[PDB]
């Protein structure tokens, strides 16, 4: 009912979209009305994923609103299978299928593929595309992932990174250089590189690795009882986060906890002369659970800032939210509408308020400092450049990030007092 | 036709992203899920940052499990959302997936929302849903909304039924008054100050192809339809310009005085974007209704070759006029889906291959040059200065 | 469903609660996956296993916004003897409305969390002493209707109601009753006739009502921690029942008797 | 849970003998608490539904008064008919409605002994009529717990009716101490009413109750002690200062 302007979150077969369009070859159909295919834009615009997303809707219309929308799944499964060959498929419903129940799984299981399906429940009202994506991650891996052999080399899995996540595709990179940098080998990342012979071959690792707990948490919580794998529960962003996940997947896996940091310029480049005016300056810090919170015990103890704001939207992060906000002596606004922290922060008059494309914009409005942190982004968000957030280069890619705007805020403060000054 | 598979159109709501531009005093409460809710808050992508009019009330699980107390609760928030927005005087609620499947009585909540809210402000409903509309037809669908409540004029008066920019639909206007009387009155009303006197012998002028029912529900109020290819080109724009003039009568030395600064204005500057398109294989996938228009534009006149004119939804009456200029070469197929066409395209491969924006990066990749119809409906190409700014919009030869 | 739900209803206080308890500590030796939802408004189901009072899922429902997606797993839920997980359902403390809404959000906590999935036996420890909407609100998930009741001619009445309600609810499900289990009640020969009128399956219990000296010896269940000698004899007959419910048994389906073929002496 | 035979005769057989004869609808669907004023189990009950789908000859004249010893000419109560219905068909709707469909006009006294497991968690007009007695308890960790129950809901019911109250008599089927201490934690009473040879010579308890059977209460002397409850005296006060307790002060005894 509630009148929705900006969600923070897609509908949750967005998030399944998202894990499925990740990895390779799982054709993700779906039982959905005509034109909701606009998902499909999602990741070929603001992703740039070159192929068509692996997923096709069944696009019913007025003509279809009986049993041949179960036909018309029937033949979309069958056609996805021999068309669009998969090794592994999954099957849901949107928002109108799910009101006209047609039983997907039972659709699916009809038409009996060789190849695995991975039934997926996905409540389409009272859920967001952050559960749609770890759901069907946990779908697939419990379906698809049996326990099995260890490597014979210490691995693990990273688990988390997922289409169209803001900045996965380089995050994982970093973080694997840092594993491999320790002596860990990086047995399968899934589910955004991953394969269905990948998310097999999961179990084989010796501890799962969670990149991003809002879309691996579920997977790594399974993993852990199915496959008796330990997860490390410190995403590495920032230089703190980075040296306790140092430890603490060393403490896992058992070797050395030795990190090359011949890359880390942040402390540095941040404890310099020139960076003295960051000091106490005021923050709002807004977006998804785990970016806001070592985005804090970065700006609070890495580099000056005081935060005055912190946020989130992750409803099913609101427990560590607000354990780090009280950490930090402040409260958490664990909303999902833009009103809120729109007051919030024009109450508050942070002086670099940062988090989703929201945050910026209303930043704008309110010509205040604005930076990109979390996860609702656009097409220029997602950089061709290689800007990882985690990870030592992480951290230098935080500072700059962070401090573009208050660098731009002084020199314009400057132009402007300079040239300008009394007529007489 | 999509031969039970992939349609790629949208569903009618995205075009409320450029409708809301047109009426400036009109908001449009959308009630779909969070589905919904993502497609307006993506397709309007930059417009969700500036008070846009977008309500996209999300139906939550307590709108489930209930009829009355849904549109009971709709009442109220719509209440809310005026005491918000006074300026507001036309609310469109509008018609979505998830509204047409739990049978939300659009209609009647539209009439109760009027009746306590008065002349003040003029609540509309219409549907946009992917179940029964694709893409453009919701702006159909919410004109035809207005088109009974405007007032009934038995004069001769003139129809500008478009949501053209104000630097086309002006010059438009400015043309027509330049040869004919121009009693033009715009339908998609500006403000609720210029509320068009719609009628028996108030022709309309249909000017965005994209509209058929639009046809039907002004045709019920007597407003008779001119036969004009469609002003996009130098064919489509002098033939629409020709046909509206002598419905109402004008002189030929008029129309090629008043026509003639356009005519040289344009001439040079299709030309100038042309040598890009000189003799290179077409293909409209459908996207957006407005491929006829196209193909009657581009191929006769920047020397592009028709392979294929998909069309979404295909229509005789409105399509005939720039149907006649339309080459029998094109195949006139209808909106199959994505496969079909996709591997006509592959088969024949095409220089320029405008299609849908979930295409176009892929076949960009597969090795073909794509230009998106979603761009043709916000840039303002759909007049007679504008038509070298769109063959150049068309032209993109991009190298490396 | 995925696991065999098991639902220990009848009466309340008399052998539902500790034969749930050690039913649960049966199959966790048989080495089944076991899971124990005290439904019961008591919040007392799951003390003998945890040996401790478990916040109900209520309590922490309501310490957030009635937000199951703050919650998470090892927050409501935690283990006991044999690593059982054990949930309990906090009763509504007379807030009108359902008497069993406490238990049917437990059922969606549960699945929500996919608690509810990789466990293979599910001991549904429900309030059997009433009938009302919410105490057979999980009795749809059911599909073996334990009915644990003693030999005093009350608690076969009870019995009886209880066979009432779940024919009425299986008029709708495939939920079987496993069997009328006595509870520490000496000679069943009164329960063995009465099963016979019904046609019910008296399925065999251990007489003694001091096996344990009173709340499980200390929270110590039978098999949990207890070496007495009727503890011993006790445990056979509790494995006995865990082999007799897993492996499944003769579809016995009692007619309803009306109280009055019920002795009424 | 407790069969309230040794209790729904021997509380107020005296009252019914003091003032008119009391109704003593007391729920027991099992047919075994208010029998025992009565000659037998009398599981008749008026259960026949005379009415198409209504209470016989919509308000029934008093055609039911069973007859007993000490001037009972009672009726009892208790079925489970309807068996389904959240708070709309069972419970929700009790099959006796409103006890106005019994003529409280001409039977104005009425004794209300329900089993108290918290019944009927929706609707909450019944268990809570008439001003002579109300829900009783016993002594046992279960019992003192759901009687914490009772509690809360009168305390919940307390806008509803007339919060006649008034306490509850505490039957100690033994010397527990642990009644005396709960009660203290919750300012309420316990006193003594001692359950013998009651539930297990139900075949005299059928027709007469203790205080009536050979004059059992000749060396179990307990109708002194209702003579202060029920009838002349009445125990009115206060409503002895009732008290409910959560979960975890409800734990005061190991249980
Ligand atoms: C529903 C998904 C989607 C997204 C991602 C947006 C925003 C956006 N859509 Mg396109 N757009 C979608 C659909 C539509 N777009 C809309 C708007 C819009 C325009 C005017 C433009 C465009 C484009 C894009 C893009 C990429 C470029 C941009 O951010 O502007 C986003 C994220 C972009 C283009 O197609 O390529 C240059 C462009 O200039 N869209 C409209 C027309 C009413 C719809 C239906
Ligand atoms: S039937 Fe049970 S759950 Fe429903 S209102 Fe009555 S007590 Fe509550
Ligand atoms: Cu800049």
């Amino acid at each position: 009912m509630k009148l929705t302007l900006w969600t923070y979150e897609g509908p949750p077969h967005v998030g399944a979209m998202r894990v499925a369009t990740g990895m390779t070859g799982m054709h993700y159909v779906l039982h959905a009305p005509q034109g909701d295919t606009y998902a499909d834009l999602l990741f070929t615009m603001i992703e740039r994923r070159g192929k068509r997303p692996p997923v096709s809707y069944t696009t019913f219309q007025a003509r279809d609103l009986g049993s041949d929308t179960a036909e018309l799944f029937q033949s979309a499964c069958r056609d996805a299978y021999e068309r669009f060959q998969p090794q592994a498929i999954m099957v849901g419903s949107s928002c109108t299928a799910e009101l006209i129940q047609d039983d997907t799984g039972g659709l699916a299981d009809a038409l009996s593929l060789p190849v695995p399906v991975v039934h997926l429940e996905l409540p389409s009202y009272q859920r967001k595309e952050n559960f749609g994506a770890d759901e069907s991650f946990l779908q697939i891996c419990r379906k698809l992932a049996r326990p099995m052999e260890r490597t014979e080399k210490v691995s693990c899995n990273l688990l988390g990174p997922t289409a169209l996540g803001f900045r996965h595709r380089d995050d994982i990179l970093e973080v694997t250089r840092l594993l491999e940098g320790m002596g860990i080998a990086v047995n399968a990342v899934a589910p955004m590189g991953a394969s269905p012979a990948d998310i097999a071959r999961l179990g084989a690792a010796h501890f799962n690795v969670l990149l991003y707990p809002e879309t691996g948490e579920s997977a790594a919580r399974w993993a852990e009882k199915t496959l008796k794998q330990p997860y490390t529960k410190t995403v590495p962003i920032g230089v703190g986060a980075t040296r306790d996940f140092v430890a603490e997947v060393a403490a896992l896996a058992g070797v050395a906890p030795v990190a090359d940091d011949s890359r880390l310029r942040q402390p540095w480049w941040s404890a310099s002369v020139d960076s003295t005016y960051l000091t106490g300056k005021r923050v709002f810090l807004f977006g998804d659970a785990t970016h806001v919170i070592a985005a804090a015990r970065v700006a609070r103890d890495e580099m000056g800032f005081e935060v005055v704001g912190m946020g989130c939207y992750n409803r099913e992060f609101a427990r560590p939210m607000r354990a780090a906000a009280k950490g930090y002596g402040l409260e958490a606004l664990v909303t999902d509408d833009y009103l809120e922290v729109e007051e919030a922060i024009q109450a508050l008059a942070p002086e670099l308020i940062l988090g989703t494309q929201m945050e910026r914009h209303i930043a704008k409005r309110l010509g205040i400092p604005c930076a990109v942190i979390s996860a609702p982004v656009h097409v220029q968000d997602f950089p061709a450049r290689y800007s990882p957030q985690m990870g030592f280069e992480g951290a230098n890619v935080l500072f700059d990030t962070w401090i573009h705007p208050l660098t731009m805020g002084l020199e314009e403060h400057l132009l402007t007092m300079f040239r300008e000054d009394f007529e007489f | 036709l999509k031969e039970r598979g992939q349609r790629e159109v949208f569903c009618g709501l995205t075009g409320i992203i450029w409708l809301h531009r047109k009426m400036q005093d009109a908001f449009f409460l959308v009630v779909g899920s969070r589905t919904c809710a993502h497609l307006l808050q993506s397709a309007a992508g930059v417009m969700i940052f500036a008070e846009p009019r977008f309500g996209t009330a999300v139906l939550e699980e307590k709108d489930l499990a209930g009829l009355a107390d849904a549109n009971a609760e709709l009442d109220r928030e719509v209440d809310r959302l005026l005491a918000r927005r006074p300026d507001i005087r036309q609310l469109f609620l509008v018609g979505s997936c998830p509204s047409e499947v739990i049978k939300l009585d659009l209609h009647r909540a539209a009439e109760r929302l009027s009746a306590h809210h008065g002349p003040a402000v003029r609540v509309y409903n219409f549907s946009g849903s992917g179940i029964e509309t694709t893409f453009t037809q919701g702006e159909d669908a919410c004109l035809a909304s207005i088109v009974p409540t405007l007032p009934a004029t038995e004069a001769r008066e003139l129809l500008l039924v478009g949501a053209l920019p104000d630097v086309v639909e002006d010059q438009a206007v400015s043309l027509l008054t330049q040869l004919g009387i121009g009693p033009v009155r715009c339908l998609p009303a500006h403000h609720a100050a210029e509320a068009p006197g719609v009628g028996p012998n108030t022709v309309f002028a249909l000017v965005q192809p994209f509209l058929g029912d639009t046809h039907g529900a002004l045709t019920r109020r007597g407003a008779r339809h001119i036969a004009a290819p469609f002003p996009f080109g130098e064919e489509g724009t002098t033939l629409w310009l020709k046909a509206i003039a002598d419905e109402f009568g004008v002189s030929a030395e008029t129309f090629e005085a008043v026509t003639a600064a356009p005519r040289a204005r344009a001439r040079k500057a299709v030309a100038a974007a042309s040598e890009g398109l000189r003799g290179k294989s077409v293909f409209f996938l459908p996207d957006s209704q407005l491929e006829p228009s196209l193909a009657r534009f581009l191929t006769r006149e920047c020397g592009m070759s028709a392979v294929e004119v998909g069309t979404p939804f295909l229509h005789r009456g409105i399509l005939g006029p720039d149907l006649d200029l339309l080459a029998e070469g094109p195949v006139l197929s209808e909106g199959q889906d994505v496969e079909r066409q996709l591997d006509r395209v592959r088969a024949a491969r095409p220089d320029l291959t405008v299609c849908g924006l979930g295409l176009a990066n892929p076949l960009e990749a597969e090795g073909f040059t794509t230009k998106w119809a979603i761009e043709l409906v916000f840039t303002p190409v759909h007049f007679y200065e504008q038509a070298g700014d769109l063959a150049g919009l068309f032209s993109r030869p991009v190298r490396r | 469903t995925g696991a065999k739900v098991f639902a220990v209803y009848g009466k309340g206080g008399i052998g539902k609660s500790t034969t749930s308890s050690n039913l649960s500590a049966a199959f966790s030796i048989l080495g089944k996956r076991v899971l124990q939802i005290g439904c019961d408004p008591k919040h007392d189901s799951t003390f003998t296993l945890t040996g401790s009072l478990v916040p109900t899922v209520i309590d922490v429902l309501k310490d957030v916004d009635f937000h199951p997606e703050e919650l998470r797993p090892e927050d409501f839920v935690f283990e006991g003897f044999n690593g059982v997980m054990c949930v309990e359902a906090g009763g509504p403390p007379a807030g009108t409305g359902c008497g069993g809404y406490v238990v049917g959000q437990t059922v969606k906590l549960l699945k929500q969390h996919h608690l509810l999935d990789d466990t293979d036996v599910v001991i549904f420890d429900v309030l059997g002493d009433v009938v009302c909407g919410g105490f057979a609100a999980p009795l749809q998930h059911a599909d073996q209707a334990v009915v644990v009741t003693a030999n005093d001619f009350d608690s076969i009445y009870a019995m009886n109601r209880i066979i009432a309600a779940v024919q009425a609810k299986s008029k709708n499900y495939k939920v079987r009753l496993a069997g009328c289990v006595a509870n520490r009640s000496r000679a069943t020969d009164e329960v063995d006739r009465f099963c016979k009128e019904t046609n019910f399956r008296r399925l065999a219990h251990m007489p003694d009502l001091d096996a344990i000296r009173r709340s499980r010896l200390k929270k110590k269940t039978l098999f949990e921690m207890d070496e007495d000698q009727d503890v011993l004899a006790a445990r056979a007959e509790y494995i006995r029942l865990a082999e007799s419910l897993w492996r499944g048994l003769d579809p016995i389906d009692p007619h309803s008797l009306p109280d009055r073929e019920i002795f009424e002496l």
